[PDB]
């Protein structure tokens, strides 16, 4: 809660999104392990893209945030929404068993 | 040795292109570092 310190979180994520979205698309690595492959004038080394994938996993994981929030809501509001049929130490207490037993009472037939 | 191995094989074999790539790599390796020296 406390939407004073909720905006101060949601203004640091826009920082990171508008800092990652100003990187050049022609970004590439040069590791110290391409010397063992003997790359010619035109040979297409196989470790050129170990930073541009990492600079898109962050940029697309920081846009799929309010999708995993909506999946976590559907998870928690269907695991905690039962809470008395799966957890063993709650469906064995006196009061929970008495309440579940007492909701199932069929109404009395007059005559 | 690279001209010999080019003329020895046909133009489509893999040992033609390996000698071509090896010539390119070694000529690039020997053009630089005698510019430093």
């Amino acid at each position: 809660g406390d939407p004073d310190t909720e905006i101060r979180i949601s203004a640091r994520i826009s920082n990171r999104i508008n800092e990652l979205e100003r990187l050049p698309a022609n970004l590439g690595t040069y590791s110290l392990d391409d010397c063992l492959e003997f790359i010619t004038k035109d040979d297409l080394s196989s470790r050129m893209d170990t930073f541009k994938i990492k600079a898109l996993v962050e940029l697309k994981s920081l846009k799929l945030l309010t999708k995993q929030k909506s999946i976590r809501q559907k998870l928690i509001n269907n695991v905690a929404s039962q809470a008395h049929h799966n957890i063993p130490y709650l469906r064995d207490s006196p009061f929970t068993a008495a309440a579940q037993r007492s909701v199932q009472i069929r109404s009395k037939v007059i005559v | 040795v690279c001209t010999i191995l080019i003329h020895f094989y046909p133009q489509g074999t893999r040992n033609y292109q390996l000698v071509d790539k090896f010539y390119k790599f070694s000529s690039e390796l020997l053009l630089r570092e005698c510019c430093r020296i």
